């Protein structure tokens, strides 16, 4: 697909940041190496459900004033294409496949089959969690349902699973044409308190490590690489300075389009014609 | 003195438009209340400046 690393990072960082900040012992583990008073002050101010201060995330160049006490500024950077395929053919498909998804589901009995229902039509099934079927189990997929023979499996009549699968758009042939790009995004934790900037740096590094395992950047946005700048005053001529430490996140990812092929051939036919010269 | 020396103007007051994207923080370019500027304006007021 076409991709937007900045919007991915914003969408991914915001919930993760919230879920760490609402959970005190996580911060208590992340900041174990800092000075005791720095740790306790940060945990008192920003952390837990009762926290009176709050962190914020957003892109650069807003028209309004931000929460300069603690704010992650996201800032789309450079990139370059790095590796190309022969013919620019990144892949080919017989059935137009969408995004990868993971969904929780439960088995149910139906007509002496077990079935799992999924919210969308299954274009491909990658894994039913914790199950490997035998041929006897007569595994079949149909529409948005996975179906599974009941006879030997009655104990599992309410078994709970996670389905990893991917959508289908439509039944069509084509070529995925495109290339790989290596692209940079900068993130900086602004604070007018230097110890807050240092803690926001630690929290961001933890978040990015945790992010490396996510499906989003396992399937796309691969090879996350981190670089770190000096701590410096971002703005120097207010009633106080504003500090931050930049980090650069670099990703390798595919830019591509679905070139559908309308041509289809369904029968050869043969004829002999005679040359009398 | 000001009423003698100033020209008549229409003054209208700025405020941020509530169409700003809750994630990206940027204005919606199709917003009718503000034509892609992030700033909406209250009804005009006659003044001299
Ligand atoms: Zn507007």
């Amino acid at each position: 697909a076409i991709t937007s690393v900045d919007s991915y990072l914003l969408s991914e960082i915001k919930p993760r940041l919230n879920t760490v900040l609402e959970n005190c012992y996580i911060i208590d583990e992340v900041l174990k190496d800092f000075d005791y008073q720095t740790r306790e002050s940060f945990k008192e101010a920003f952390c837990g459900k009762n926290a009176q201060h709050e962190v914020t995330v957003g892109f650069n160049f807003p028209k309004f004033k931000n929460n300069y006490e603690a704010h992650y500024l996201i800032q789309l950077g450079q990139g370059q294409e790095t590796k190309n395929s022969l013919g620019s053919i990144q892949s080919s498909y017989f059935e137009a496949t969408g995004d990868t998804l993971v969904e929780s589901s439960t088995a149910i009995r139906e007509d002496d089959k077990l079935v799992f229902t999924v919210s969308k039509p299954i274009g491909e099934l990658i894994k039913v969690e914790d199950i490997e079927f035998a041929k006897y189990d007569n595994l079949q997929v149909e529409g948005n349902k996975v179906s599974f023979k009941y006879q030997t499996n009655e104990d599992y009549e309410n078994y709970n699973a996670n389905i990893i699968f991917t959508e289908k758009k439509n039944d069509s042939k084509g070529l995925v044409k495109g290339f790989t790009v290596e692209e940079q995004v900068t993130v900086v934790g602004l604070s007018f308190n230097v110890d807050v900037a240092r803690c926001l740096d630690a929290v961001l590094k933890m978040i990015l490590i945790s992010m490396r395992d996510s499906i989003e950047e396992q399937q796309t946005f691969q090879l996350q690489n981190l670089s770190f700048g000096d701590i410096a005053p971002i703005i120097e001529d207010g009633d106080s300075m504003i500090f931050g430490r930049p980090t650069i996140i670099k990703y390798t990812s595919s830019l591509d389009l679905d070139y559908t092929i309308t041509q289809d051939i369904n029968k050869l036919t043969f004829k002999e014609r005679k040359d009398w010269k | 003195f000001i009423n003698d020396r100033g020209i008549k103007v229409l003054w209208e007051e700025a405020y941020f438009c509530p169409c700003l994207n809750p994630d990206t923080g940027h204005p919606r370019v199709d917003c009718p209340r503000c034509h892609g500027k992030g700033i909406a304006y209250l009804p005009p007021k006659e003044t001299i400046m």
